[PDB]
RNA sequence: GGAUUUUUGGAGCAGGGAGAUGGAAUAGGAGCUUGCUCCGUCCACUCCACGCAUCGACCUGGUAUUGCAGUACCUCCAGGAACGGUGC
C-alpha cells in the first residue's frame, strides 16, 4: 500500500498544496489518479513572491509538488 | 487577378517583421488579412506577398493603393499572377470580350469574370476565333468589372477589355 | 527497451554538451540502450578554455542534453 | 498481494525506514527532512514504501531573509507529504 | 480518468518546469503527459532587475509545441475554444 | 443594430498576418463598441473591419492589447482614457477614418506606447504641418504613414508652434 | 502505451523543428533522428545554448530529456491525433 | 556493424586495474571526485576508495576512504594514474 | 419490464414478444438519430413522418428510391448519381435541338437565338 | 513500473564595495511622541572594475538591390547602450 492511495480519497474535498514552484495554493481538486494527479478547481495559487492567481480548471501535477493538506473533517484512519 | 496580392516597390533598409506591420495596418482597411508571404532572401528583396479574403478585395487595395507612399518610395500593389497556398489548400449586363485569347482557360476566364457578383456565364465564340460574349447575373457588376478590364492584362501578351454590348 | 540511433555516429567525432555546461570532445565509441554514449580520445572542456585529454570518457546520458558532430559519417 | 504486503510491512519495519515504522507503531511525531530546506515537525499517520508520509500536527518552518533570517512557523494541524520532496525522515528530535 | 479530456482543444495556459505560463490549443495528453499545444505561445518575467524599473513579459510563439512530459507544473483554461 | 458578446465571442481570436491573437468582426456595421472584455486575456487585437463606431471610444481594460482595426469606420474624434486601457498598444490602425482637425489629437500623446500608428484618409492628412503637428505630439513613435519618424521632423515639430 | 505525444514527435521529426532544452539549449533546425525517448538528433540546426550567439551547427544530438519543448510543423494542425 | 564497448566494460576494466581516477559531478563543474572504484554492480552506482574531493576554484582536498557517491551524480572520468 | 403495449396496455407476454422481437433495434440516422424497435414498424417508418421531414431538410424528396438508406451521406451520393440520370435522361433542347446559321456552321438553339436575337441572325 | 531521457524532483539561495549623497507622507527600535543620534530591507545620480565579453532585435544618418515566394533571422559603415540569456 501507499499513501498516493490515500490522497486517492480526496474528491469534494478542501485541500491545499504546496506545490514545486514555490507555489501555495487552497484548491477543491477535480480529480486525482494513481500518479498523485490532481487536477485543481476554483483554486488561489501563489508560487513564490505572488499574487493570489485563480484557476476555475486547473491540472497540478504530480513529482512537482511537494506538500498536501487535507480537510479538517478528515478520519486519518478512515482515509488510508 | 487573384486574393493573393503583390505588395512591392518599397524600401530594404526597412524590416520583414515591422513592414508586415505596416502592411497589417494599411491592410485590414482594403481586405482581410490572412497571411503576409514575405521573403527577405536577395532574390525577391523589397517585395511581399498580402493573401486577402476577396479577389476584388486584393486587386482593390491594388486600385486604391496603386502607388501608397510608405517605406522610403511609393509602393504598389497589384494582383498575383496566381494565389498563395493557405488559399490553394482551402454598362449592360453582357458585353464581349474583345482580344479574347484563342488560348484562354475557361477555369481561369471563370474566375475572371466572376471577379464580380456571380457572373451569368461566359462564352467564348468558337467559329471565327478570337471573341467572346460574357453575361453577368448582376449587370452593375458586369459593367464594373468591364470598364475595370477596359485594357485588362490576362496572358500578359494581350488587353483583354469588355465594352458594353451594343444594340 | 530500444538502444539509441548513434549507429552511423559511431567511431566518429562528436562535442558533446553535459551537465555543469561542460562539453566532452571525443569519438562515439560504446553506448547501452541507457544512451550511456562512451567517448575515447574524449578531451574536456571546462568553463574557460582550459582542456584536458581524458583517455577514454564513458558519458552517461545521466547529463548530456547535446552533442554536434564533426563529420557526415 | 498477501505475502507482498507481509514483506512489504517486514521492509517498512525492519529496513531503513524503521524511524517512520516506529513513528506508526509508536506514534511519534518526527522530523521529515525536505530537500528544500522546510522543516516540517509532526507525527505520522500514514507511511510507506516511498517515504510517503501524512504527519499529523504539522508545522512547517523556514528561514526566511526579510536582515537575518527569522522562523517563519505555521502549523497546520494534518497534512501529506509525499517522498520526493523529503531528503530525510528521523525518527526523533529533541524538541 | 482523464480529468483534462474535457478542457483540451481550447487555448489553455499549461505552466512550465522554470515558471512560465504557455497560451496553447492543447491537444491531447499521455502516460507521461507530454503536451502537443497547437497556436501555442509563451511570455515569462522580463526582470527589471530593480524596481524604479518595472517587470513585464516579451512575446514568444512557438505555433505548435511538443513540450516534453518534464514541463507542466499545472495546466490551466486561459482561452475558450475557436 | 445591437452589437454584442455574441459577436465579440463568435469573432475569429487567432493568428494575425505578424503571428499575433487577432479578433476579427469584420461584417457588421457594428456602431456599439461594449461587451468587449469577454476576450478573456488571451487577445491583443480587436478588430472591427466594417463597422460605424460614431467615433473612437468604448473599449475595455486591456492592458495586453497589441493590434486594433478601427478602420472603414465611422471615426470622427478620439475619446480620452486611452492609454489606461491599452498600455501594451502599438497599433491602433484607424485609418480611412474621419478625423478632421487637431483638436482630435488631445488623447493622441498621452500614451507611452505609441510606435505603430495609422490615421490614413482623413481630413486631418492634407493640411499644413499635420505630420508636425503628430512628430510633434508622439515621441515613442517609430512607425508613422508607414515610413520613418525622423530626427529632423522631431525638431521641427518641438521648435515651432511655441 | 503508445503515445499520440510520440506520434506528433514522429510528425514533427525529418524537417525544421525547433527544439528548446533545460538550460536555454534550443535548436531550430531538421529535427532528424526522435525516438519515442527523445534523444532528438537535429541537422543543420541554429542552436542558441539561451547565449544570444544562436549559431548554426549540424547534425546534433539534443536530447529531450532536458527538452523544454518542441515547435513542430505547423502544416499538421490537423493531426490524427487530435483531429 | 561495430560492436558495443560498454560503460560497464569501462568501469569493468578500471576497477580490475584498480587504477586511480577523478570523476566529474552534476550542476557544479567545479570540484572532482579523485578516488580509485573497489567494485561494481548492474546498476553503475559508483562506489570508490581512499577518494577526495578537488575544488577547481578553492583548490582543496577532502579526503573519505572507501567512500560511496551515488549512482546519477555521476558523468565521467580521466584516469589519472 | 419495459413490456410494449397492447390495445389494452398491458404487458405483452413473452413468446409473443420474442416472436415480434422488439429486441432488435433500428438506426435510422435520417429521423434525428431516431431508433426503432419493431421490424415492420421500422420499415412503414420510411414512409411515415419523421422520415419524411428529414428528407425535405435532407434536401433530397422522400421519393421510394432511397427508402431502406439510413445514412445521409449514402443518401446524397446516391440522390447524387440519381439526379445525373435523370438529366441525362432528360431531352434538353437546349443542348440538343441545334441549329445551322446561315452560314453553312452550326450551332445549338441557344447559341443561335442568342447571337439571333443580340443582332446577327 | 520512486535508479543515466520526461511524474516521487539538484531544490533551495544570495545580488560586487563607498562617499558630511537622498526619499519611507499612511509602516520600523532604543534613547520613554515633536527635535535630534545610531541601527540590522531598495532605487536615482557619481567613483571604481557604466558588475565584466559574445550575439540578436532595434533608434540615428549615409548606403545596394525593382526583385516572385512561402521565413530560425538576411545589406554595408559608424554611435549608443533603452532590452534578453550564455561563461566568471
Amino acid at each position: 500500500m501507499k499513501l498516493v492511495r490515500f490522497l486517492m480519497k480526496l474528491s469534494h474535498e478542501t485541500v491545499t498544496i504546496e506545490l514545486k514552484n514555490g507555489t501555495q495554493v487552497h484548491g477543491t481538486i477535480t480529480g486525482v489518479d494513481v500518479s498523485m494527479n490532481t487536477h485543481l478547481k476554483a483554486v488561489k495559487m501563489t508560487l513564490k513572491n505572488r499574487e493570489p492567481v485563480q484557476l476555475e480548471t486547473l491540472s497540478i501535477r504530480g513529482n512537482n509538488i511537494r506538500y498536501f493538506i487535507l480537510p479538517d473533517s478528515l478520519p486519518l484512519d478512515t482515509l488510508l | 487577378p487573384n486574393h493573393t496580392i503583390y505588395i512591392n516597390n518599397m524600401n530594404d533598409k526597412i524590416k520583414k517583421e515591422e513592414l508586415k506591420r505596416s502592411l497589417y495596418a494599411l491592410f485590414s482597411q482594403f481586405g482581410h488579412v490572412v497571411d503576409i508571404v514575405a521573403l527577405k532572401t536577395m532574390k525577391m528583396r523589397g517585395q511581399a506577398f498580402v493573401i486577402f479574403k476577396e479577389l476584388g478585395s486584393s486587386t482593390n487595395a491594388l486600385r486604391q493603393l496603386q502607388g501608397f507612399p510608405f517605406y522610403g518610395k511609393p509602393m504598389r500593389i497589384q494582383y498575383a499572377k496566381t494565389d498563395s497556398d493557405i488559399i490553394s489548400k482551402m454598362p449592360n449586363y453582357i458585353l464581349f470580350l474583345n482580344n479574347l485569347p484563342e488560348e484562354t482557360n475557361e477555369m481561369m476566364l471563370s474566375m475572371l469574370f466572376n471577379q464580380f457578383p456571380g457572373f451569368k456565364e461566359v462564352r467564348l465564340v468558337p467559329g471565327r476565333h478570337d471573341i467572346a460574349f460574357v453575361e453577368f447575373e448582376n449587370d452593375g457588376q458586369a459593367g464594373a468589372a468591364r470598364d475595370a478590364l477596359q485594357g485588362f492584362k490576362i496572358t500578359p501578351s494581350h488587353a483583354m477589355k469588355i465594352t458594353y454590348a451594343k444594340k | 527497451a530500444h538502444p539509441p540511433e548513434l549507429k552511423k555516429f559511431m567511431d566518429k567525432k562528436l562535442s558533446l554538451k553535459l551537465n555543469g555546461g561542460r562539453h566532452v570532445q571525443g569519438i562515439l565509441r560504446g553506448f547501452d540502450p541507457f544512451m550511456n554514449l562512451v567517448i575515447d580520445e574524449c578531451v574536456e572542456m571546462a568553463t574557460s578554455g582550459q582542456q584536458n585529454n581524458i583517455g577514454m570518457v564513458v558519458i552517461r546520458g545521466n547529463s548530456i542534453i547535446m552533442l554536434e558532430a564533426l563529420e557526415r559519417v | 498481494p498477501e505475502e507482498l504486503q507481509k514483506r512489504e510491512e517486514e521492509e517498512f519495519n525492519t529496513g531503513p525506514l524503521s524511524v517512520l515504522t516506529q513513528s506508526v507503531k509508536n506514534n511519534t511525531q518526527v522530523l521529515i527532512n525536505c530537500r528544500n530546506n522546510k522543516k516540517l515537525l509532526g507525527r505520522v499517520k500514514a507511511f510507506d514504501r516511498h517515504c510517503n508520509m501524512v504527519l499529523e500536527n504539522v508545522k512547517e518552518m523556514w528561514t526566511e531573509v526579510p536582515s537575518k533570517p527569522v522562523n517563519k512557523d505555521r502549523y497546520i494541524s494534518k497534512m501529506f507529504l509525499r517522498g520526493d520532496s523529503v531528503i530525510v525522515v528521523l525518527r526523533n528530535p529533541l524538541i | 480518468s482523464s480529468k483534462m479530456l474535457q478542457h483540451i482543444d481550447y487555448r489553455m495556459r499549461c505552466i512550465l518546469q522554470d515558471g512560465r505560463i504557455f497560451i496553447g490549443t492543447f491537444k491531447a495528453f499521455d502516460k507521461h503527459m507530454n503536451l502537443i499545444l497547437c497556436d501555442c505561445d509563451e511570455f515569462r518575467k522580463i526582470k527589471p532587475k530593480n524596481s524604479k524599473q518595472a517587470e513585464r513579459e516579451e512575446k514568444r510563439v512557438l505555433g505548435l509545441v511538443l513540450l516534453r512530459g518534464e514541463n507542466l507544473v499545472s495546466m490551466t483554461v486561459e482561452g475558450p475554444p475557436p | 443594430v445591437k452589437l454584442t458578446a455574441e459577436l465579440i465571442e463568435q469573432a475569429a481570436q487567432y493568428t494575425n498576418a505578424v503571428r499575433d491573437r487577432e479578433l476579427d468582426l469584420r461584417g457588421y456595421k457594428i456602431p456599439v463598441i461594449e461587451n468587449l472584455g469577454a476576450t478573456l486575456d488571451q487577445f491583443d487585437a480587436i478588430d472591427f473591419s466594417d463597422n460605424e463606431i460614431r467615433k473612437l471610444d468604448g473599449f475595455p481594460l486591456l492592458r495586453r492589447l497589441k493590434t486594433l482595426l478601427v478602420n472603414n469606420n465611422r471615426i470622427c474624434r478620439i475619446g480620452e482614457g486611452l492609454d489606461q486601457a491599452l498600455p501594451c498598444l502599438t497599433e491602433l490602425i484607424l485609418t480611412n477614418n474621419s478625423l478632421v482637425e487637431l483638436g482630435d489629437l488631445d488623447p493622441l500623446a498621452s500614451l507611452k506606447s505609441l510606435t505603430y500608428l495609422s490615421i490614413l484618409r482623413n481630413p486631418v492628412t492634407n493640411k499644413k504641418h499635420y505630420r508636425l503637428y503628430v512628430i510633434y505630439k508622439v515621441p515613442q513613435v517609430r512607425v508613422l504613414d508607414f515610413q520613418k519618424v525622423k530626427l529632423k521632423e522631431r525638431q521641427e515639430a518641438e521648435k515651432m508652434f511655441k | 502505451s503508445i503515445g499520440v505525444p510520440i506520434k506528433v514527435l514522429h510528425e514533427a521529426e525529418g524537417h525544421i523543428v525547433t527544439c528548446e532544452t533545460n538550460t536555454g539549449e534550443v535548436y531550430r533546425g531538421k529535427l532528424i533522428e526522435a525516438e519515442d525517448n527523445m534523444n532528438c538528433q537535429m541537422s543543420n540546426i541554429t542552436v542558441t545554448y539561451r547565449d544570444g550567439r544562436v549559431a548554426q551547427l549540424e547534425q546534433v544530438y539534443i536530447r529531450g530529456s532536458k527538452i523544454r519543448f518542441l515547435i513542430l510543423p505547423d502544416m499538421l494542425k490537423n493531426a490524427p491525433m487530435l483531429k | 556493424q561495430k560492436v558495443m564497448v560498454q560503460p560497464i566494460n569501462l568501469i569493468f576494466r578500471y576497477l580490475q586495474n584498480r587504477s586511480r581516477i577523478q570523476v566529474w559531478l552534476y550542476e557544479q563543474v567545479n570540484m572532482r571526485i579523485e578516488g580509485c572504484i573497489i567494485g561494481f554492480d548492474e546498476y553503475m552506482n559508483l562506489v570508490l576508495d581512499d577518494a577526495e574531493e578537488i575544488h577547481s576554484k578553492t583548490k582543496s582536498r577532502k579526503q573519505l576512504g572507501r567512500i560511496m557517491l551515488k549512482g546519477d551524480n555521476i558523468t565521467l572520468l580521466q584516469s589519472v594514474s | 419490464k419495459n413490456l410494449p403495449l397492447g390495445w389494452d396496455g398491458k404487458p405483452i407476454p413473452y413468446w409473443l414478444y420474442k416472436l415480434h422481437g422488439l429486441n432488435i433495434n433500428y438506426n435510422c440516422e435520417i429521423c434525428g438519430n431516431y431508433t426503432y424497435r419493431g421490424p415492420k414498424a421500422f420499415q412503414r417508418h420510411f414512409a411515415e413522418w419523421r422520415h419524411a421531414h428529414g428528407m425535405r431538410c435532407l434536401g433530397i424528396p422522400n421519393t421510394a428510391h432511397f427508402a431502406n438508406v439510413t445514412q445521409i451521406e449514402d443518401a446524397v451520393s446516391l440522390w447524387a448519381k440519381l439526379k445525373l440520370q435523370k438529366a441525362s435522361e432528360r431531352w434538353q433542347p437546349d443542348t440538343e435541338e441545334e441549329y445551322e446559321d446561315s452560314s453553312g456552321n452550326v450551332v445549338n438553339k441557344k447559341t443561335y437565338e442568342d447571337l439571333k436575337r443580340q443582332g446577327l441572325l
